Order: C-alpha cells, then sequence, then structure tokens
RNA sequence: GCUGCAGUUAAAAAGCUCGUAGUUGGAUCUUGUGGAGGGUUCCCCGCCCCUUGCCUCUCGGCGCCGGCCCGAAGCGUUUACUUUGAAAAAAU
RNA sequence: UUUUCGGAACUGAGGCCAUGAUUAAGAGGGACGGCCGGGGGCAUUCGUAUUGCGCCGCUAGAGGUGAAAUUCUUGGACCGGCGCAAGACGGACCAGAGCGAAAGCAUUUGCCAAGAAUGUUUUCAUUAAUCAAGAACGAAAGUCGGAGGUUCGAAGACGAUCAGAUACCGUCGUAGUUCCGACCAUAAACGAUGCCGACUGGCGAUGCGGCGGCGUUAUUCCCAUGACCCGCCGGGCAGCUUC
C-alpha cells in the first residue's frame, strides 16, 4: 500500500524531467509537499504551480525549467545535530558549491544552509541539485 | 500525448472520454429524469441505474424493470432529464 | 486489491462536487426523516433503506438534505439493531456453508471457503470490540453461530 | 400444510416478481389462481382470499408485455369473467379488507399508510379496463365481420360500470367515487335519435313499469342528472385540461335527446373555445364534434342561416380527415413530420363513433 | 554490505494459501500590514481572531494622590526530537 | 446551649452555548442488479470401440518383424453376418481460448453451497500491508482393510539380435492400473523469476461486463431483444515493434 507521499512526488517529478516533459501532475497533494516545492522554486530549480480541489486531498500541476538534475527523499526521517550534518552533506551533496539538503526543524521546513544561520537542528526529509 | 500539452485545460471532448474516477475533478454518468404513463397521469421521478421495480403512484404494475447497466422503462411518455 | 482474492477491479461510486440539494427537490428534512422511521419497521437495514429512497424518490444522498448518516437517525429513535450491518451479513453467510458440509464432506473447495469467511469474521469482530460497539466478552463460536441469527 | 404458509409467505414470495427479468409472466397469474382455488376452509375462503382475488385481476394485465399494444380475445374473456365474480362478492357483507379495520380476524392488511386508499383500487382496476376496450376496437377492420362481433361486448362493459352503484361503500357517493358516472355517461353520450327515442316514440305505454324496470326506463334523465349534481365534486381538480371537458360531451345529449335549443344554450352559456385552445387535442375533438351537431341541428330544424353559420368553420380547410386523426403521411407537397404522427395514431377517436362525411357535406 | 552486496541462466524465492506476536501505515484542524538589527517583502516588539492561554487572590516590596496597577504561584493535553545550562579521577 | 459562616457530598427544577458528529481515499469490508465460466460435491444418462460367449456362411492359412521365430488352425483359425455380457474411456469440434490458491478441470439433464469482473449520486468509516508460532489443500508412485478385473503391464517365463545381451525388438503375464475408507507429504511441484503500491513509448488483435451509432438479417405488423458491422471505458491470458 501507500506508505509515504512525499516519496511519490519526488520519483514522479524525476522520471518527468528526464523523459523532457514541461509538465507534470502530482497526487495526493499534501502539506509537506507544497512547503518542499516552495524551497526549489525559491532557489530557482522550478517554474510555479497550480493546486486544483477536489473535495478528496486534492492535486497539483507544476512547471520545469529543465535545470534539476534529481531530486530525492531519505525514508527513515533521522535526526540531525548541526555538528554532524557535515558528514550528511558529504555523502549526498554532488560538489561544495552547489545542491541543497531539506530539513523539517521547530522553526520550520528549510535549507540546510538557513539551519547554520537560525542555530538548529532537526529531521532530514531529502535533496535536490 | 506530444512533449508540450498542457494539463489545466482539457477540452470537454478529452474530459466526457475517461472514467469517472480517472477525470481532472471526478463526476457520476448517471441522471435523474421524470416519468409518466397511459391510464393514470400523476407523474413520478426516477434513477437511470435502478435496482427496484419501480410502481407509480398510478399503480400499474411496471414503471420499468432492472438490469445490468440503465434500467429500461415500460414505453412510458417521457425518458427526460432533470437539468441538476 | 481484494483481501482474500488476486483480483484488483476498480467499480465503485463517485460523488459529484456540488454538496447542495437541487432546487427541483420537494421533500424537507423531517419528512424525509419519517420516510425513514417507516422503513424501519419493516426491518429493513441501512444499506436497504437507501437504495428504496434513490430509487423511488427525489433524494440522492440522504446526508446531504438531513445534516446526519441515516444510522445515527436510527440509533437517536432506538430504531436500529444491537449487531451491526455487516457483521450480521457475514455470520448469517457461514451458517449456510456449514449446513452443506454435514452432508458433502468430499467438497474440498467449501472447507478451504469456510476458512476464509469465519477468519474474516474474527478479523471484524476484533475491530467492534475495541471501538465498544460489542461486549469485551463476546466471542464467535462454530456450534453457537445458528443462534446468533434466529 | 398450514393456513399461514398459504396467505402470507407463499404469496409475498411470488408477488414481488413483478417486472424482473427472471420472470415467468404465465405462472404470475396461476400460482394466484391456485391460491384461490385453495380456499375451500374457513376463516379464509369466505373472506380475506379477497386480497388475491384483487391482486390476480392486476396481474391478468401484464400478459400483454407494453402498453401500446391490445389484449388478446383469449385471455379478455377472463377479465369479463373475473371482475364480476369480485364485484358479486361486495354484495354478501357490510364490512372491509384491504382497506379501514372493522373486524380482526387472522389478519391485519391495515398497516398500510393511509390505508382506505387501497379501496380505491376497484376504481383503477375498472377505469383501467374501459379503457382497455376501446384499444380493442381502434384495431379491427371496420369493414369486416369481425367488428361487429367485437361489438357484441360494448353492452358488457356497461353491464358491469352499472353494478358500481348498488354495492357501494367509499364514503358515500359524493367524494372521488363519481368519477365512475363519468365513466357511465361515456357509454351515452354519443347514443343517436333512434336510440334515444326508443322508450319516446316506439311505444311509450306498452314496456313493463315495475322499480325492477323504471331503474332502465329512466334512459336520458340520467344524462341530465349526471350533467347537474356532481359539478360540485368535480370542482376538486385544478387541472383545465380535465375540468372544461365535461360540458362539450354534455351539449351532445341536449343536442340528440331534446330540441335543438337547450343544445345552443348550454354551448353560449360556456364560452370555452378560447380555454379549448389553451387545452389539449384529445379535449379539442369534443369543441369541433359538438359545434358541427350545432350546425347539423339547424339544417334539422330548417334554419339554412345558423347551419351555415356553424359548419362554415369546420369547411374552411380540407382538415375532417386530420380532425378524425386519420390523415395521410402524404398528399400534398408540404408534409414533413414523423416524430409526432404515431402519437396521434394513438390519440384518436374508434370507428362507429364517426358520423358520416358524405352526410356532413350533404347537410 | 547501517552507509553499501546478491537470488531468470554463474551459489541462491518456502509447492500453495490462511494467520497470532514483530516491523510499517492515506488526507485534514491560525495569517499579512507597522517599528529595531538587516534588506527592498523575513528573522525580535504589538496587531483582523487568540500573543505567554487563563485567573484572583493573599503571606510577601513596588508606582502615586485608601483604590487601581506590574514580578512569583495553580499551571499551560502527556512524550520523543533539537538547542542551552549544571555535574562527571589522573595518566593516555 | 443555639444560630451564623466556611469545608466535604448525595440530589431537584430551570435558561444559557451557532449547544457537541472533519472528509469519503483511482484504501478496505458489506448490501443490491443483470449476466459469465472444461471451478467444486451428489444423483442421472448416452456413444462407439476393445476383450469374451452363442448361432450361421466359405476354404488354408492367420499373427508379428529390418528379416525371422515363439504362438494360433480341418472336433475350422483369420475374414463376413446377427445377438448377448462386463469393465475402462469421453475422439473429431479443441484454439499461444476459459476457470481455479496451487495440485488440477471437457457426453446429457437435474439438485446443493460458493466466486471474479462490471454497473451503482447504497452503507460502515481506517476496519489495512507483509508475516516467528500454529493450521487447511497438495500429480504419479508406495503402504493397510473391503469390492471389481475389460485394456495395458514393474517382477517373472520364453523367441530373436550379438563376442556377451541378466537390454533396445516380438509372444505370454504377477503386483498395479478402476471404486470405497484410512495413511504418506514428495516433483525439471518451472515463468528455473515472493507479495503490496507509484511512475515511464507506439500498434493491431482476443475473452467478459457496460456505453454510443448509419445499415443488413430473424421472430409478431411496428417497439423491445438475438446474429453481424464501426467506435469508447474498466479489468484479464498474450503478441509485434522501438537507440
Amino acid at each position: 500500500v501507500r506508505m509515504n507521499v512525499l516519496a511519490d512526488a519526488l520519483k514522479s517529478i524525476n522520471n518527468a524531467e528526464k523523459r523532457g516533459k514541461r509538465q507534470v501532475l502530482i497526487r495526493p497533494c499534501s502539506k509537506v509537499i507544497v512547503r518542499f516545492l516552495t524551497v526549489m522554486m525559491k532557489h530557482g530549480y522550478i517554474g510555479e504551480f497550480e493546486i486544483i480541489d477536489d473535495h478528496r486531498a486534492g492535486k497539483i500541476v507544476v512547471n520545469l525549467t529543465g535545470r534539476l538534475n534529481k531530486c530525492g527523499v531519505i525514508s527513515p526521517r533521522f535526526d540531525v545535530q548541526l555538528k554532524d550534518l557535515e558528514k550528511w552533506q558529504n555523502n549526498l551533496l554532488p560538489s561544495r558549491q552547489f545542491g541543497f539538503i531539506v530539513l523539517t526543524t521547530s522553526a520550520g521546513i528549510m535549507d540546510h544552509e538557513e539551519a547554520r544561520r537560525k542555530h538548529t537542528g532537526g529531521k532530514i526529509l531529502g535533496f535536490f541539485f | 500525448m506530444p512533449l508540450a500539452k498542457d494539463l489545466l485545460h482539457p477540452s470537454p471532448e478529452e474530459e466526457k472520454r475517461k472514467h469517472k474516477k480517472k477525470r481532472l475533478v471526478q463526476s457520476p454518468n448517471s441522471y435523474f429524469m421524470d416519468v409518466k404513463c397511459p391510464g393514470c397521469y400523476k407523474i413520478t421521478t426516477v434513477f437511470s441505474h435502478a435496482q427496484t421495480v419501480v410502481l407509480c403512484v398510478g399503480c400499474s404494475t411496471v414503471l420499468c424493470q432492472p438490469t445490468g447497466g440503465k434500467a429500461r422503462l415500460t414505453e412510458g411518455c417521457s425518458f427526460r432529464r432533470k437539468q441538476h | 486489491g481484494r483481501m482474500h482474492a488476486p483480483g484488483k477491479g476498480l467499480s465503485q461510486s463517485a460523488l459529484p462536487y456540488r454538496r447542495s440539494v437541487p432546487t427541483w427537490l420537494k421533500l424537507t428534512s423531517d419528512d424525509v426523516k419519517e420516510q425513514i422511521y417507516k422503513l424501519a419497521k419493516k426491518g429493513l437495514t441501512p444499506s436497504q433503506i437507501g437504495v428504496i429512497l434513490r430509487d423511488s424518490h427525489g433524494v440522492a444522498q440522504v446526508r446531504f438534505v438531513t445534516g446526519n448518516k441515516i444510522l445515527r437517525i436510527l440509533k437517536s429513535k432506538g430504531l436500529a439493531p444491537d449487531l451491526p450491518e455487516d457483521l450480521y451479513h457475514l455470520i448469517k453467510k457461514a451458517v449456510a456453508v456449514r449446513k452443506h458440509l454435514e452432508r458433502n464432506r468430499k467438497d474440498k473447495d467449501a472447507k478451504f471457503r469456510l476458512i476464509l469467511i469465519e477468519s474474516r469474521i474474527h478479523r471484524l469482530a476484533r475491530y467492534y470490540k475495541t471501538k465498544r460497539v460489542l461486549p469485551p466478552n463476546w466471542k464467535y463460536e462454530s456450534s453457537t453461530a445458528s443462534a446468533l441469527v434466529a | 400444510e398450514i393456513t399461514h404458509a398459504v396467505v402470507i409467505k407463499k404469496l409475498n414470495e411470488i408477488l414481488q416478481a413483478r417486472g424482473k427479468k427472471g420472470t415467468d409472466r404465465a405462472a404470475q397469474i396461476e400460482l394466484l389462481q391456485l391460491l384461490v382455488q385453495i380456499a375451500s376452509e374457513n376463516n379464509l375462503g369466505e373472506g380475506v382470499i379477497v386480497k388475491i382475488k384483487f391482486n390476480i385481476i392486476a396481474s391478468l394485465y401484464d400478459y400483454n408485455p407494453n402498453l401500446a399494444t391490445y389484449m388478446k380475445p383469449e385471455m379478455w374473456q377472463k377479465c369479463l369473467d373475473c371482475i364480476n365474480e369480485l364485484m358479486d362478492i361486495l354484495f354478501a357483507n357490510p364490512n372491509i379488507f384491504v382497506g379501514e379495520n372493522i373486524l380482526e380476524e387472522s389478519e391485519n392488511l391495515q398497516n398500510v399508510d393511509q390505508p382506505l386508499r387501497v379501496r380505491g383500487c376497484i376504481l383503477t382496476l375498472v377505469e383501467r379496463m374501459d379503457e382497455e376496450f376501446t384499444k380493442i376496437m381502434q384495431n379491427t377492420d371496420p369493414h369486416s365481420q369481425e367488428y361487429v362481433e367485437h361489438l357484441k361486448d360494448e353492452a358488457q362493459v356497461c353491464a358491469i360500470i352499472e353494478r358500481v352503484q348498488r354495492y357501494l361503500e367509499e364514503k358515500g357517493t359524493t367524494e372521488e367515487i363519481c368519477r365512475v358516472y363519468l365513466r357511465r355517461i361515456l357509454h351515452t353520450y354519443y347514443k343517436f335519435d333512434y336510440k334515444a327515442h326508443q322508450r319516446q316514440l316506439t311505444p311509450p305505454e306498452g314496456s313493463s313499469k315495475s322499480e325492477q324496470d323504471q331503474a332502465e326506463n329512466e334512459g336520458e334523465d340520467s344524462a341530465v342528472l349526471m350533467e347537474r349534481l356532481c359539478k360540485y365534486i368535480y370542482a376538486k381538480d385544478r387541472t383545465d385540461r380535465i375540468r372544461t371537458c365535461a360540458i362539450l360531451c354534455h351539449i351532445y345529449h341536449h343536442a340528440l335527446h331534446s330540441r335543438w335549443y337547450q343544445a345552443r344554450d348550454l354551448m353560449l352559456m360556456s364560452h370555452l373555445q378560447d380555454n379549448i385552445q389553451h387545452a389539449d387535442p384529445p379535449v379539442q375533438i369534443l369543441y369541433n364534434r359538438t359545434m358541427v351537431q350545432l350546425g347539423i341541428c339547424a339544417f334539422r330544424q330548417g334554419l339554412t342561416k345558423d347551419a351555415h353559420n356553424a359548419l362554415l368553420d369546420i369547411q374552411s380547410s380540407g382538415r375532417a380527415k386530420e380532425l378524425l386523426g386519420q390523415g395521410l403521411l402524404l398528399r400534398s407537397l408540404q408534409e414533413r413530420n414523423q416524430e409526432q404522427e404515431k402519437v396521434e395514431r394513438r390519440r384518436q377517436v374508434p370507428f362507429h363513433l364517426h358520423i358520416n362525411l358524405e352526410l356532413l357535406e350533404c347537410v
């Protein structure tokens, strides 16, 4: 059965980007998916997006610009502390110059570079580059 | 499907072709209609996929028979859909 | 997919987006409740009341005319039964196969299908016992089962 | 082996199989006929089996699969036998099954919602059968022997509906049962000049004069009694397309059964033409039918001016065959309808009620 | 082989189905204008509807010409998580 | 000594709150409707054929092999005809077709209980997925106790072949092969490929249910419905093609 909705949303975008398609449809929608998409959009990796109301959790249509190399999920939501975050970005990123880990923290869902300014740890959600 | 068709504006002939649960937003294919018969003329309401053998207020023995799809009327004077 | 078969068919209802009552409907909330109270005296279960009302009257969804689901409407007048709809129909099915096997002990398919019904009775009673619809001491028994539906 | 297997479960197990595709159609009559036959026993066979005596005659009409087809003569015989077999039991006792409760003998069928309106099923079962006799008479060639052999039932429908007077319990005679004496006049409103004088010029003093005879010798006086008494009760219905129709049959009484003036009287009191132009074609039949008699009776009195004044309206076009409902699908370059034609072929008057067109044109 | 292996043919998926413990489990329930540090909207005060969410005492100092105010306390449905204090032999 | 007044608790009438139920899953269960299939159990019924027996016809061979021989036959084999008996099996139609958890499942008709998919503006409302322990079913061969015994045939007795032939080829034949009641738990038990869920090209067919449509054909005179033809949607056993 469907054990996790965020893993479907990112696998569906990742298969559409590799085929060269200009749009994709995500279903079901969730509060976690809308907050994750917003972090990719603010850094310039995807275009703007629209939500459809249907009285059953809803759907999203997203616009693609061709810049995204990958996006993905770490399935157990492991806890991270500021001293251990270096080991995770050494494992998951392609260079020290670009790409982002996404964390959930009591100050909000955010970019791993913002978590250092806000002096906060959290749980891992995923990444993009 | 080409590489660039937009997903937010399907034409009504693209939407009417596909299954009721797989449309952009869901909608039934069934409907309500008003039905009338000879000999007694009090008009009555029926559902197009009925399971019941309907008897009218005019007390005729069968208004319609049930079936594996739409129910069939006993040559009644109306099959007119209600608009909403 | 189905819980005890290899099939994975898709058939189900699909409600419209618009929850409102239509302007042509002549019925009103308390007259719909009285029709529900009359149909309950005939021994009709909640699933049968909704098809009689959909087929022969204007009400497509009783919950949209009257603000309540129809098992609640019967319970608030004490008209609803004690043993619920689906658990009654599952127990009624298991006693029919047991009346077959007493004279047809070679029917090894009927022996196999009885394991798949009684394990589906156990799964549904375990759910109702945690939500206080049934006593904690409630138990299905192969000797007692005929007395549950009399 | 036991009475309450028979009168409840052995009934309801078959009586629900009315319209389903898996139905035997013949056995729905015959197994109710067995339940009426297996009725020798006390506290059943004098009484409550009347429920199956109702539901069996309801089941006779449905052997014919659809409403537009006519009943076959070989089954139609049983309807005229079995409606009388029901009515002749209404003589025996003043007390009710299949309606109100008065005595509680081994049944309680008064659990029905507003249960007295079940008793009106006797009226609908005869009204549903009077209308079906017209469907027999439209569907045999009038130029043949079979038509005259089927007119031999036109007295028998009257012999049934005339019985709905001496044996009647509804609320007295004045709630809504009065339908049966509009159905009464629908077999006398047309009856012609020779027949209307059978007690008046054919020997009036020679016939028998007891109360047994005087019920018939009232003749056309019943056709003014049933013009006047129940207008107050027919004023119950708001349906203009039923309310207006009666007067245009009633004038046809006076026009043949009395003086020509008494027909123009009830017409020019009533001013119905603009109303029947709002009403539907099967009411308009009576307006055009009656207005031509107001002209034919003017010629029969010799007043050639008022004969011309009345007849010229119908004679303003070659429409008389389409006003009878029997027009050709083509007879010029005009005719282009086909969806509506089969509705009017179902909605026209039978042969023997036609007034002759060579006579009309000569007059 | 947790990060990080493999199971059509090289070694390897129980003949098949049910099922208690174990592991895993769908959507949903409060936001934008104003000021400081910084930018050209967002992180601290105070607000559309609630900003410690309530509350009114009494043993106990404050502000002023008794009464009314502002720091404790009852405490915010219970935990994991995270960030910060305290307290932990030396040698290595 | 008694009230007052505070603390604890059983209990009655009464007006206030917008007085209190999130949705309805392209998750699952249950009802309902018309169909569908070599799916299972019990009874019933038909067809030739193979072997045996009775009676009639005619004359010298018949069987079997790469070639032979064992075997059968003038109280008559093989061949032709008519009729009777017993036990086993369901050809052709029969297909990359259907049904079942798998093992497996094909003459007629009736009876008993069960089921997938589809249709649905029915109902409950998270009841679910996968599984140590434990449990049901499980080809053929084999073991124990009854009944039957047509055909075929491990062991065995013989004829050939050959250096030998305890084999391949031929004639005969025990156990078994069929039914009833208990055991047994294995297989190249195979798609040599766990189950549940999401996404990613094109094309023509095929079985089941539903939806739409111009004609042809059948029954009654239309209508409805069956056989055919042109499209669409579910879910099924498969095929061709592509950087």
